[PDB]
RNA sequence: UGACAUUGUGAAGAGACAUAGUUUCU
RNA sequence: CGGACCAAGGAGUCUAACGUCUAUGCGAGUGUUUGGGUGUAAAACCCAUACGCGUAAUGAAAGUGAACGUAGGUUGGGGCC
RNA sequence: UCUUUGUAAAGUGCCUUCGAAGAGUCGAGUUGUUUGGGAAUGCAGCUCUAAGUGGGUGGUAAAUUCCAUCUAAAGCUAAAU
RNA sequence: UUGACCUCAAAUCAGGUAGGAGUACCCGCUGAACUUAAGCAUAUCAAUAAGCGGAGGAAAAGAAACCAACCGGGAUUGCCUUAGUAACGGCGAGUGAAGCGGCAAAAGCUCAAAUUUGAAAUCUGGUACCUUCGGUGCCCGAGUUGUAAUUUGGAGAGGGCA
């Protein structure tokens, strides 16, 4: 009966959400995460719906 | 153990409590074994819709009047009223209450008609074969929504006759509140002689 | 009907001619055994309204248990503990002679669904009851779909569960707000609200 | 987490933070509340004033609900209405034409007084109101209509 | 009754147009029938009265229907039943002993 | 040790409606 | 007083309900997670009706229930003019 | 797809007469136990023991008058747990 | 003398059923003390452990002798809540439910008491055949001290009419 899982507000989840939406623009911070982006056209990358 | 100034507190947990604890560990598994009940009952139960049709009906007390909500069955009244029986009225989908009683018009008519259109928005398939398949709705509740029911209009002509409606509420407490003792001063009064 | 006449004698019994025969009756059945088989209902209006039928498959059994408190066994009165539970004496045991009745015959006819039972006699010392019993292999009632259900698995000794009529009373079982603590069933209804029920999203 | 937990800071230091002199037994003032009335008096007197004893009658079976009666004060009020609805009879004040607002259909049960509104008239449907709720409606060219 | 329409008061209550409702035979258990009127009456002059019965009539007629009822009221349970019982030895008396 | 229940049938004697016999005790 | 020696175990934990403080969300409101919806399936995403606490107090209670006034006067007040 | 079970069984409207409904039980005193249940929440023992416009309940004992509300002392029964 | 009836016996009589196990969960019985109250007896631990009887895949509960006091609700069970509240308590330590509201699941019924009385219409068993979880014929037997149809309070029954 430990406490296993967690109550986070449903709004707070939000913007936690949307931040993490936001920042995968800022080619900076995608870069700074791994991910080798040097060579992709721009960002946001957006693709044809045909995928 | 008294110490601070912090609130008493009453933490019952002096019987043998640890062997009594109910960890839902199970909530995700149960909703998902819910939900694939249903889906074998919906499967099971052909074109029928999973619930019956409950009636309105206005809650109890001096707390919960002001809303209307769903009730158990349709009274015999109702079933009769809207043209058919209560043995049938259950092979049709429909909750009958042996036990409620009418006495408000209102809801009455108010169930009468929604009988009415419950009726009129189905189709029976017959006892013999065919079976023309006609695809379930799911609820009845959500096809026949229970609304609350309108009580005036948004705007109207003030009329103040003038009194107070504060003492009329003060006059009529009162009258009640001396209406034995007043009674008592007339058979004491009527006695005499 | 004779049987509403019956009934109705019955509720005399300070009237000069159930009483001589509630005597007379009740001398009989002490010389019989504790427990002994009964030729037929000897409150036929009775039995029948309980459940029974004149028909083969259906038992009447007839019971004696001695009246009085429960004496506490305990040797010597000894009772080793704090005073509130120094009682020897005055101590009445939560379940109805009626009960004893039932349990001791449904035992003795392990092979019976004990139905239902009811009150005959009694002198000082013991009551007397008849108990009607069910034979649920015999053809008569296993088809009968009126009592095949007794021949269900989860009707064995009813009787020592507290399902017959009886059992149900001392059980407390009936709605009510007279009745909160004993309803839904005693141990079961205790253990509930004790049970420290935690969420995952603890509220 | 444990990992700030004081404790953590506490290894290696022979008794704990809890003192060598007064140690950390099991029950030193005993269990719970005990002794309100003897070694822990002088907490209770202050801090709990008003603790031991007796007061008023006992109610057997009181049904909380019976006594269902939420307050709402003119000083809100005026927000019973939608706000787009709200300025359309702010301007416009009449008889004739005057907002209707079952303050019961909002889950209220008195209207208080706690202070001015505009000077529109109002009818304010209610079960039970204070004697200023209802003159200050009325100041504005309102009625009270008592229901149930 | 009719509801007054307002929160307090005597016949406090929402105003809603009544219905009075059909008529349950379950509110009728208690009632009569010729058919236990006659086995009941046939069965008090079969078994006739009880001990305490006789002593209660013969209490009526030499210390009134006052001393009957508190006797009465000792013997059954209740003041009501006694009330009852009281009520039906002065008609044991009256209709036979009597006309 | 007392009361009530098990507990019934006679007879003599006391005891009341206040010196017809339903009832109560020796 | 304990300790011949060495290794390996070896003691402020978890829970229910709380006080102060702090960070964060939203704000006269707030709390999706009993439940429903949904899903790449104990996750994440979504949500109707209630409920809880807060928005009123005070009496044992029946009850009553918050503007004389720019929501007061006086004195100190950062800041601003 | 084969038997037609039927001179069978059921549903409904109006008029008339009825309308049976569980006892050593309900209840009452006392004792013990139990319950948040408080002049007594259930249960059991012993004594007393009903009624039929009756009976039970209506969380402060009693007397009177009303009112509301169910229909005990027999019974079966899936799911959600 | 012969044949019944009632009640009671006996068979290695024809066919069957009970025991014992297990027991996490379920229906009952029975029943402590450590402990807490900074001592202790009421209280508490706990209507808990140990002991005893009885079931199932669940058990139990269940179609109101219910909740209410409303504009009334409407079998049971369970969750969220009501509430650490009403109340109990050397009113100490401690204890402590229920109605309403939302939700999960939903489902309803049958006996007794009735004259079939122009027909015991009912039923176990044996037996032969058959299309064998069963049907038919026949024969013993059960049963009127009442087996079926009908009815169950929400009703319902006998008449009469459509
Ligand atoms: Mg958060
Ligand atoms: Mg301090
Ligand atoms: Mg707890
Ligand atoms: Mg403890
Ligand atoms: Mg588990
Ligand atoms: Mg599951
Ligand atoms: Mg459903
Ligand atoms: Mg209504
Ligand atoms: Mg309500
Ligand atoms: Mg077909
Ligand atoms: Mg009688
Ligand atoms: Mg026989
Ligand atoms: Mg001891
Ligand atoms: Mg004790
Ligand atoms: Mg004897
Ligand atoms: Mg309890
Ligand atoms: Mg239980
Ligand atoms: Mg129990
Ligand atoms: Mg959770
Ligand atoms: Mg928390
Ligand atoms: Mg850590
Ligand atoms: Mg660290
Ligand atoms: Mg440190
Ligand atoms: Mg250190
Ligand atoms: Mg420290
Ligand atoms: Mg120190
Ligand atoms: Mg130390
Ligand atoms: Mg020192
Ligand atoms: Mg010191
Ligand atoms: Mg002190
Ligand atoms: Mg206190
Ligand atoms: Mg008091
Ligand atoms: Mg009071
Ligand atoms: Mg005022
Ligand atoms: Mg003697
Ligand atoms: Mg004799
Ligand atoms: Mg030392
Ligand atoms: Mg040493
Ligand atoms: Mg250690
Ligand atoms: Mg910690
Ligand atoms: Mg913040
Ligand atoms: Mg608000
Ligand atoms: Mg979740
Ligand atoms: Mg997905
Ligand atoms: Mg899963
Ligand atoms: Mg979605
Ligand atoms: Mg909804
Ligand atoms: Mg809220
Ligand atoms: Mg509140
Ligand atoms: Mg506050
Ligand atoms: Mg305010
Ligand atoms: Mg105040
Ligand atoms: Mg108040
Ligand atoms: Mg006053
Ligand atoms: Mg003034
Ligand atoms: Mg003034
Ligand atoms: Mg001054
Ligand atoms: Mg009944
Ligand atoms: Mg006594
Ligand atoms: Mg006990
Ligand atoms: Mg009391
Ligand atoms: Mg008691
Ligand atoms: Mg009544
Ligand atoms: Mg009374
Ligand atoms: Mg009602
Ligand atoms: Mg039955
Ligand atoms: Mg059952
Ligand atoms: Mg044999
Ligand atoms: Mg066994
Ligand atoms: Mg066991
Ligand atoms: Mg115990
Ligand atoms: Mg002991
Ligand atoms: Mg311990
Ligand atoms: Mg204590
Ligand atoms: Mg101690
Ligand atoms: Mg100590
Ligand atoms: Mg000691
Ligand atoms: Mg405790
Ligand atoms: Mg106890
Ligand atoms: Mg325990
Ligand atoms: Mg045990
Ligand atoms: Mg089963
Ligand atoms: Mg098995
Ligand atoms: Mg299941
Ligand atoms: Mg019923
Ligand atoms: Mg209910
Ligand atoms: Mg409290
Ligand atoms: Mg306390
Ligand atoms: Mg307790
Ligand atoms: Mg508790
Ligand atoms: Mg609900
Ligand atoms: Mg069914
Ligand atoms: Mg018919
Ligand atoms: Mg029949």
């Amino acid at each position: 009966w430990r406490k296993w899982n967690v109550k986070v507000n449903h709004n707070e989840k939000r913007y936690a959400t949307a931040s993490a939406i936001a920042a995968t623009a800022v080619a900076s911070l995608v870069l700074a995460r791994g991910h080798r982006v040097e060579k992709i056209p721009e960002i946001p990358l957006v693709v044809s719906t045909d995928l | 153990a008294i110490s601070k100034n912090l609130p008493i507190l009453k933490n019952h947990f002096r019987k043998h409590w640890q062997e009594r604890v109910k960890v839902h560990f199970d909530q995700a598994g149960k909703k998902v074994s819910r939900r694939n009940a249903r889906a074998t009952r919906a499967a099971k139960i052909a074109p029928r819709p999973l619930d019956l049709l409950r009636p309105v009906v206005r809650a109890p007390t001096v707390k919960y009047n002001r809303k209307v909500r769903a009730g158990r069955g349709f009274t015999l009244a109702e079933v009769k009223a809207a043209g058919l029986t209560a043995a049938y009225a259950r092979t049709i989908g429909i909750a009958v209450d042996h036990r409620r009683q009418n006495r408000n018009q209102e809801i009455f008519d108010a169930n009468v008609q929604r009988l009415k259109e419950y009726q009129s928005k189905i189709i029976v398939f017959p006892r013999n074969g065919k079976a023309p398949e006609a695809e379930q709705v799911l609820s009845a509740a959500a096809t026949f929504p229970i609304a609350q029911p309108a009580t005036d209009v948004e705007a109207r002509a003030v009329q103040d006759n003038g009194e107070s409606a504060f003492r009329t509420l003060r006059l009529a407490r009162s009258e009640k509140k001396f209406r034995g003792i007043r009674e008592k001063r007339a058979r004491e009064k009527a006695e005499a002689e | 009907g004779a049987y509403k006449y019956l009934e109705e004698l019955q509720r005399k019994k300070q009237s000069d001619v159930l009483r001589f025969l509630q005597r007379v009756r009740v001398w009989e059945y002490r010389q019989k055994n504790v427990i002994h088989r009964a030729a037929r209902p000897t409150r036929p209006d009775k039995a029948r309204r309980l459940g029974y039928k004149a028909k083969q498959g259906f038992v009447i059994y007839r019971v004696r248990v001695r009246r009085g408190n429960r004496k506490r066994p305990v040797p010597k009165g000894a009772t080793y503990g704090k005073p509130t539970n120094q009682g020897v004496n005055e101590l009445k045991y939560q379940r109805s002679l009626r009960a004893t009745a039932e349990e001791r015959v449904g035992r003795r006819a392990a092979n019976l669904r004990v139905l239902n039972s009811y009150w005959v006699n009694q002198d000082s010392t013991y009551k007397y009851f008849e108990v009607i019993l069910v034979d649920p292999q015999h053809k008569a009632i296993r088809r009968d779909a009126r009592y095949n259900w007794i021949c269900d698995p989860v009707h064995k000794h009813r009787e020592a569960r507290g399902l017959t009529a009886t059992g149900k009373k001392s059980r407390g079982i009936n709605k009510g707000h007279k009745f909160n603590n004993t309803k839904a069933g005693r141990r079961k209804t205790w253990k509930r609200q004790n049970t420290l029920s935690l969420w995952r999203y603890r509220k | 987490p444990s990992r700030f937990t004081k404790t953590r800071k506490h290894r290696g230091h022979v008794s704990a933070g809890k003192g060598r002199i007064g140690k950390h037994r099991k029950h030193p003032g005993g269990r719970g509340m005990a002794g309100g009335q003897h070694h822990h008096r002088i907490n209770m007197d202050k801090y709990h004033p008003g603790y031991f004893g007796k007061v008023g009658m006992r109610y057997f079976h009181k049904q909380q609900a019976h006594f269902w009666k939420p307050v709402l004060n003119l000083d809100k009020l005026w927000t019973l209405i939608p706000e787009d609805k709200r300025d359309q009879y702010l301007k416009s004040a009449s008889k004739e034409t005057a907002p209707v607002i079952d303050t019961l259909a909002a889950g209220y049960g008195k209207i208080l007084g706690k202070g001015r509104i505009p000077n529109v008239p109002v009818i304010v449907k209610a079960r039970f109101v204070s004697k200023l709720a209802e003159e200050k409606i009325r100041a504005a060219g309102g009625v009270v209509e008592l229901i149930a | 009754t009719v509801k007054t329409g307002i929160a307090i008061g005597l016949n406090k209550g929402k105003k809603v147009t009544s219905m009075t409702p059909a008529p349950k035979i379950s509110y009728k258990k208690g009632a009569a029938s010729n058919r236990t009127k006659f086995v009941r009456s046939l069965v008090r002059e079969i078994a006739g009265l009880s001990p305490y019965e006789r002593r209660l009539i013969d209490l009526i007629r030499n210390s009134g229907e006052k001393r009957a009822r508190k006797v009465a009221k000792k013997r059954l349970g209740s003041f009501t039943r006694a009330k009852a019982k009281v009520e039906e030895m002065n008609n044991i008396i009256a209709a036979s002993r009597r006309h």
